[PDB]
C-alpha cells in the first residue's frame, strides 16, 4: 500500500481550479443509457 | 372494489367506491367498475397478501 520505485498511486487527485486552461477543466457527462424493450416508450417529447 | 385482470400484456385495475350497509352477503344490484390505471406490464403475479 506504498508507493515504491515499481508503484504508484492509481488514483491521481484532480487538480481543478477555476483556471486551468481548455482541457484540464472539469468537465459534467451525462450518459443516459436508453433501453427498449417491448414495453412502450415512456420518456420523450410529445407528439407534435 | 377491485377487479384483477391480466389481457394480452395489459394489467388492468378497476376501481369503484360505494357505501355499503347490507349484513352478509353480496347485495341485489348493479354497479360497473371503471378504470383507474392500465398498466402495460408483463408480470407473472403468483402470490398476494
Amino acid at each position: 500500500g506504498v508507493e515504491g520505485f515499481n508503484c504508484y498511486f492509481p488514483l491521481q487527485s484532480y487538480g481543478f481550479q477555476p483556471t486551468n486552461g481548455v482541457g484540464y477543466q472539469p468537465y459534467r457527462v451525462v450518459v443516459l443509457s436508453f433501453e427498449l424493450l417491448h414495453a412502450p416508450a415512456t420518456v420523450c417529447g410529445p407528439k407534435k | 372494489e377491485f377487479v384483477f385482470k391480466n389481457i394480452d400484456g395489459y394489467f388492468k385495475i378497476y376501481s369503484k367506491h360505494t357505501p355499503i350497509n347490507l349484513v352478509r352477503d353480496l347485495p341485489q344490484g348493479f354497479s360497473a367498475l371503471e378504470p383507474l390505471v392500465d398498466l402495460p406490464i408483463g408480470i407473472n403475479i403468483t402470490r398476494f397478501q
